[PDB]
């Protein structure tokens, strides 16, 4: 009956149902052509269903890449502005390369990011790293900590073990099974 | 430092030169304007406002960006015995 | 219709037990499935009273009758394992209880839980929950510090940790933690910066001294 | 830093303005006599320097008591930012 | 049928329901298309209701970044503006790859801003960092700060231990029942 | 039927009527289109609001931050007008990082202002930070002191504990009950 | 039919098929010309799509090289924009060259770029690689470790053992049944 959110992206409605069925109240997806999508609920769910988005933070920004705020359209492009274009297109292709080990179901790594050092007469500084991992139940977590430093470690110039951090865990409990109508 | 020349007098150039032919499409349009002698009155003002805008924030950064560090040394030299 | 067709598709995540004072207990497992069951009570389709019990929050919420009608009382956790006879783990050798005092508290404790209908008190030793706690910090091979002292003990892990010293230590508390619970035995995982991991020493005139377990630390140059 | 560029700017100012009110008074005759040539038909090339010389000059008659006072409160204040 | 806020948007009509709900009072949530979504309320919880509107100051304004005073559309950037759309690109960066975690809602990162010392003959000063957190409940979060500071040491440069401030909570109890209609 | 303000905003309307609900008398909101809000009382308790009128310094001007007076769309800069806007933007990004705590309802972050340390060659000074608060009532409220300096410890390059001044308080009691209308 | 995702292009709707006859379900993909495909399934099936939809990150992205940020089209092109389109041609060729081997299924192989030799006056550093594999399974992958390491050594001016990392791992368990159509 009630509304709650509206002319939503395709991704962005993906997500708003996905969080909903975790909590047992369902939801109804309508197209509206031009307008994006929309999401209804029932009538007993709605005070409930208003909580999960305050704390969800729904509906979810578009994630940010770093070369977005630099465009290759300027006519113009300073020294600073091409190692911070070339920074984001390594930390994007090594952890979707990272999507294709061994159990890994979804990945994000960070690399520092390093742009007055050659200006001046100052060395430029060693290059640190981090990543997190989401593995599927029923893994050794403790044995694939070490593949994951070994392979991050000489994709690189010259790092130690200790510049490379990463923290790793197990997937959550499956939903599987349907909310269930209110009926009254 | 020829390449490092142009490009550094690249944007000054380009306005001064499109506004004397702009200027002389309306000596076209208007035949007996001499716009030869009215192109040296006005191209002197022009020509130092338009490097004011990026004076501040673009030239003294260049500077010390070009000055030659010690870690090139070994690029333009070798002892022969 | 009745509760447990009221929830999900598997009867097999939850339990309906039935209650003295004309109610009806619901049993979940963890916190995710709680919220799975109190939203049904919560929208209104059931025309009764009933309430969703948790394992996690029903051994805090009878500690707060706990620490008003019986002070200094030494005691470890309480075992929902089979949730119509409870398991209390009370201490032997810190408490004055005697055989007639302890049957008092049986029924004293069975009045705040309705659904229960008998509270089997047993007692443990104050040194193999000590053995228990030094095995397994030893078997994961960490550095660490033991404090004893009157009433408690405390166990302290410092030092610049890499990032698999943290996983094994931290699937490793959780699970004494779920078996004692955090009233006698307190972990101290902190980071800080110094490659010596804890350990502190003194250097003159013979070799090295051994200083105490103390709260500063020498930050490392390195 | 922040003070030399920032001489260098007020310096960079100061030719705007005072070649500023001399040069837009040739321009306004420049192009006002240009299209007086072209609705009286007029082809003699050295025409406009006499009407922009006695032009130019008037305006730094009138202004030469304003020009000398910008530049003796400019060059007063940048010599206290040489000593201390 | 008093209305209290109209012209309002789709971001700001889901969070004043969702805290107006808390205090025990029902609302009913009118669109009007173009013009934006309005808000109505009954007649005797309208003296209340102004209450809460200037302690929680709705309708909460759009939230800032530091991109937004530098805009890449500009003919010149400064070297400034050009390490400040760089940091405040990564401090929204690193918010998203936090709520992949193990338990954490909504966080704040927060980073030092450094000027003067990349013009000037001054060595480089150490970087800061601190970070907030809301946890779900349920979880023994005092072990949880250690994983933190373990990812965000080598995301960066050279930071120590000391200087990064974990503060965390846990979320307030849910609120899943519906206030209810004022019967007179 | 008098008349005492018209002409309002939508933020104006809402805030008036908090002040006059506090001294007991009732206020009409009315809508005339384009033109603004106004707001009527009845004639006995005109006097009254007369009164009230002159100490709140009603109605509110819009709050002002300092990269108002410097807009992003000038067409030259100096670098004094770019660590202006830079200040006011973090202090505009630090005050909705605080309101995301528990239980802070409202609060103000201001920063000190040093720009004037490059004209000469000497080191810059420190930074000087001061933040206000409004707490839920019945917090307990001197623990939760050295919990926000903590957090706002190493957001910057170097601050102490001295430079830092929290001046925190409890909110007001609930005006919840009706003024109620007068007879003649 | 309760519809899942639409607009997908030919090799995003292959991906989505694959991944949800894992887990017991089967989809349609339907057609429709210029706006790309469809993929509906029916309703019980609609709840488990959605749990792994999310953790699976679907639909994926397309994979990104480093030569798109620097694209041949520009007028003129430094010696920074040269090593990054020229070290972007040789991994893509790469791993191309690995599956002509017996045995792989799939490849990839990451270079590190040297960024700071073309403004300055140091030598270069020494290059390291990383590969990832992907071996039929029931071959003894122990052995299999010193022919790519020994092919990859002399592709390059100077590198030593130690600085190359290979991480392989066997494929996964066959898929060759149908799930089944869900009656109910």
């Amino acid at each position: 009956d009630k509304d709650l959110l509206k002319g939503l992206d395709q991704e962005q409605a993906n997500e708003v149902i996905a969080v909903l069925q975790m909590h047992n109240i369902e939801a109804n997806k309508i197209d509206s052509g031009k307008l994006g999508y929309s999401i209804t609920v029932a009538e007993p769910d709605f005070t409930a269903a208003v909580y999960w988005i305050k704390t969800y933070q729904l509906p979810p920004r578009p994630r940010v890449e770093i070369a977005q705020m630099f465009p290759a359209d300027s006519l113009v492009s300073s020294p600073r502005a091409e190692k911070a274009r070339l920074y984001s297109a390594i930390e994007q292709r090594l952890e979707q390369s990272l999507q294709t080990m061994e159990g890994v179901l979804s990945a994000r790594v960070h690399i520092s990011y390093d742009i007055d050092a050659g200006e001046n007469g100052r060395p430029p500084k060693p290059v640190h790293l981090s990543a997190l991992a989401v593995y599927e139940r029923g893994s050794p977590l403790a044995h694939q900590i070490s593949d994951i430093k070994r392979f991050l470690k000489n994709s690189f110039a010259d790092v130690d073990y200790d510049n490379i951090s990463v923290v790793l865990s197990e997937r959550s409990d499956a939903q599987l099974q349907a909310p269930g109508t209110p009926v009254k | 430092v020829a390449q490092n020349a142009l490009v550094l007098a690249s944007p000054v150039v380009l306005v001064l030169l499109l506004s004397e032919v702009f200027l002389g499409l309306l000596s076209r349009f208007a035949p007996q304007m001499n716009a030869f002698a009215i192109s040296l009155t006005v191209k002197s003002g022009i020509a130092v406002l338009i490097m004011l805008l990026y004076f501040s924030p673009v030239l003294p950064d260049n500077v010390l960006r070009l000055s030659f560090q010690a870690t090139g040394l070994s690029s333009w030299f070798y002892e022969r015995g | 219709a009745e509760l447990d067709s009221l929830l999900g598709q598997e009867k097999e995540r939850f339990q309906v037990l039935p209650g003295r004072d004309k109610m009806l207990y619901v049993a979940a497992q963890n916190e995710r499935d709680t919220l799975w069951a109190r939203q049904v009570l919560a929208r209104g389709d059931y025309d009764k009273n009933a309430r969703v019990i948790n394992e996690n929050e029903e051994n805090k919420r009878i500690s707060i009758w706990l620490d008003t009608y019986y002070p200094q009382l030494a005691y470890y956790r309480i075992h929902f394992d089979e949730p119509r006879k409870p398991v209390f783990w009370l201490s032997r050798q810190r408490n004055t209880m005697s055989k007639k005092e302890l049957e008092v508290l049986s029924q004293k404790l069975r009045a705040l839980m309705p659904y229960a209908d008998s509270v089997n008190i047993t007692l443990m030793d104050d040194v193999t929950a000590a053995g228990q706690a030094e095995a397994g910090l030893k078997q994961q091979a960490l550095p660490y510090s033991r404090r004893n002292h009157k009433g408690g003990v405390t166990f302290v892990i410092q030092g610049a940790l890499d990032d698999v010293e943290i996983l094994r230590a931290r699937q490793f508390v959780d699970s004494y933690y779920r078996t004692w619970g955090g009233r006698y035995v307190q972990f101290a995982i902190e980071l800080k910066d110094d490659w010596l991991k804890g350990r502190s020493f003194q250097y003159g005139a013979e070799g090295y001294i051994k200083m105490s377990p103390g709260h500063w630390y020498f930050p490392s140059p390195l | 830093m922040d003070d030399l560029v920032f001489a260098g700017n007020k310096a960079l100012y100061l030719v705007l303005i005072l070649s500023g009110w001399p040069t837009i008074v040739a321009t306004i005759i420049g192009l006002l006599v240009g299209l007086f040539q072209t609705v009286t038909q007029l082809q003699e090339q050295t025409l406009p320097f006499g009407i922009k010389l006695l032009g130019v000059c008037l305006c730094l008659f009138l202004l030469s008591g304003w020009y000398g006072e910008v530049l003796l409160s400019y060059g007063r204040q940048v010599i206290f930012l040489a000593l201390a």
